[PDB]
């Protein structure tokens, strides 16, 4: 059968000395659904920026990544977002998040892009905070947040667009092989759940976990050994976050409202008091 | 001009870390407030520097009407507009740069 | 009222790791100048509510 991925001969390269560089070659890579794939091989090899192209930050313009059979090259970077809420669901060793969000939000933010109702969301965020084994955590800032439950946020985060397709930065490296190894664990539910995962390391310790480990080199793989809805919902959930990014800075906001208020106030008490004596 | 006050508060904030590491290398509380204050009207003086110097480009571009108007310089209040400017910079970074001062070293370099 | 944009320019420049997390979520190009404009504009109104407010004091 076809495989969802056809990443055949596809290279990237970049500008220096005003020339691109060998940061990638032509490359043929097929993946189907379910695959728990590493990306073993030297740092800073490009196979991040391979990952790039996993992630279609940037066109190769070179190869036809067939995403679902569908070239890469074709489609808009807005369609490629599209197509991220339609599978991709990322998830790095730095576990980013607002520091603004409860971690709920945190897993709520993907399906906000999406149009729909938020309270549904919500619940489905909720069973995926169970699926967690995460309940009490839920109002928690990331802050008061142990960093494994943390990556376990960029999962869910990962869940609420289904993780059709889950590219995975040194999902362990930031802590210990225990909480690692046991989120590993839970990349191999959702291997079993059948979604399509991929961790990208140059460790070979933990690579053993997955079932598909590739080696890149010098450009090539050395080897393969297995809507306005939006904008009003923007309008009062980006309210939220602005009385929540407000909150960051309640002074700075002070200073500034008041930098406003004194100018507003001294206009229509010149305008009114001088019209008046005017009149 | 309030809002530099509030510009400059942003910027010790960013500093953080580099108070910390300035109060490593045994600043005075007092020295961090200098400094920062010196820097707040620093950039008064030269703004208000600018801003005469506009003033001025005003007055000439007032010259060139001149329907019996007439230009007439009033240094006194050039230089209290100076002293002006001074007290305002002092005004605004006096309370933000003590704050500064009140911070410990311990904080502002073991807080990540 | 102007160096409220340079206020918020700061702001957005320490946003700029959740920039990059926000478009890793795929957000629009569009969308950050949108809530970001909107959260300033915010600003602006309810700076304008206390300030017509205290106006009326003065009144």
């Amino acid at each position: 059968m076809t495989p969802l991925l056809e990443l055949k001969d596809i290279r990237r390269s970049y500008p220096a000395g005003d020339e691109q560089v060998e940061v990638l070659k032509g490359i043929s890579l097929d993946i189907y659904a379910g695959e728990m794939v590493a990306i073993v091989g030297a740092s800073g090899s490009g196979k991040s920026t391979l990952m790039n192209i996993l992630g279609c930050l940037d066109k190769a313009t070179s190869g036809t990544y067939r995403v679902a059979g569908q070239d890469v090259a074709t489609l808009d970077a807005d369609a490629l977002a599209q197509l991220r809420r339609e599978h991709f669901g990322f998830i790095f060793q730095r576990y980013h998040l607002l520091s603004h969000l409860t971690a709920e939000q945190n897993v709520e933010v993907p399906a906000v892009y999406a149009g729909l109702e938020r309270k549904q969301r919500l619940l489905r965020a909720q069973e995926l905070l169970q699926r967690l084994g995460l309940e009490d955590r839920t109002e928690y800032y990331p802050a008061q947040l142990s960093g494994g439950q943390q990556q376990r946020v960029s999962i869910a985060r990962a869940l609420m667009n289904g993780g059709q397709v889950i590219l995975a930065d040194e999902p362990t490296g930031a802590l210990d092989s225990h909480s690692g190894e046991e989120v590993m664990a839970i990349l191999h539910q959702l291997r079993d759940r059948g979604h399509t995962v991929i961790i990208v390391t140059h460790d070979p310790q933990v690579a053993a976990q997955a079932e598909r480990v590739i080696e890149i080199r010098d450009g090539e793989i050395v080897r393969n050994p297995p809507g306005w809805r939006q904008f009003v919902s923007g309008f009062n959930e980006a309210l939220t976050m602005a009385w929540r990014a407000l909150a960051a800075n309640k002074m700075r906001t002070l200073l500034t409202m008041l930098g406003i208020i004194i100018g507003i106030a001294s206009v229509v008490s010149i305008v009114v008091v001088g019209d008046a004596a005017k009149q | 001009g309030i809002g530099v006050m509030n510009i400059m508060l942003v910027s010790v904030t960013e500093r953080t870390r580099e108070i910390g590491i300035r109060m490593a290398v045994g600043a005075r509380a007092s020295d961090v407030l200098q400094q920062f204050l010196i820097e707040a009207v620093l950039v008064c003086l030269v703004g208000g520097a600018l801003g005469i110097t506009l003033s001025l480009l005003i007055a000439f571009t007032l010259q060139l009407f001149l329907p019996g108007w007439e230009i007439g310089f009033s240094p006194l209040a050039l230089l209290l507009a100076f002293l002006c400017s001074t007290v305002t910079g002092i005004l605004f970074g006096w309370l933000p740069a003590r704050n500064a001062a009140r911070l410990d070293p311990v904080d502002a370099l073991a807080r990540e």
